[PDB]
């Protein structure tokens, strides 16, 4: 909900005592996929 | 007097970034948090030191 009820949570308690507490890592995540692979267009002869 | 403060994500360390491997790590339970609780320990007597 809010950076207290992250810490509530990581402590198992509903009260917490004045301090400070470590919480989950943030991290930036993905914005979109790229894909690159080398640009051929035949088929490999499998029926050969 | 006193040694340099570290801290480890646990979930980075082992899984980082795959949410398959977060998804299996969390079957061992409180071990991650027992190793950062551990690490807090040291690190807040490094200050007390
Ligand atoms: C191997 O051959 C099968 C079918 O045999 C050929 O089918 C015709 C295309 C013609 O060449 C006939 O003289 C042969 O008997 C191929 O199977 C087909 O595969 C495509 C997808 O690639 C599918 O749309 C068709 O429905 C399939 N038809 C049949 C009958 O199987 C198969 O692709 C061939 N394998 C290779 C590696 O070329």
């Amino acid at each position: 909900l809010d950076p207290l009820s992250e810490t509530k949570c990581t402590l198992k308690s509903f009260t917490v005592e004045k301090g400070i507490y470590q919480t989950s890592n943030f991290r930036v995540q993905p914005t979109e996929s790229i894909v690159r692979f080398p640009n051929i267009t035949n088929l490999c002869p499998f029926g050969e | 007097v006193s040694m340099t403060k570290t801290s480890v994500d646990c979930t980075m360390y082992i899984c980082g970034d795959s949410t398959e491997c977060s998804n299996l790590l969390l079957q061992y339970g409180s071990f991650c948090t027992q190793l950062n609780r551990a690490l807090t320990g040291i690190a807040v007597e490094q200050d007390k030191n």
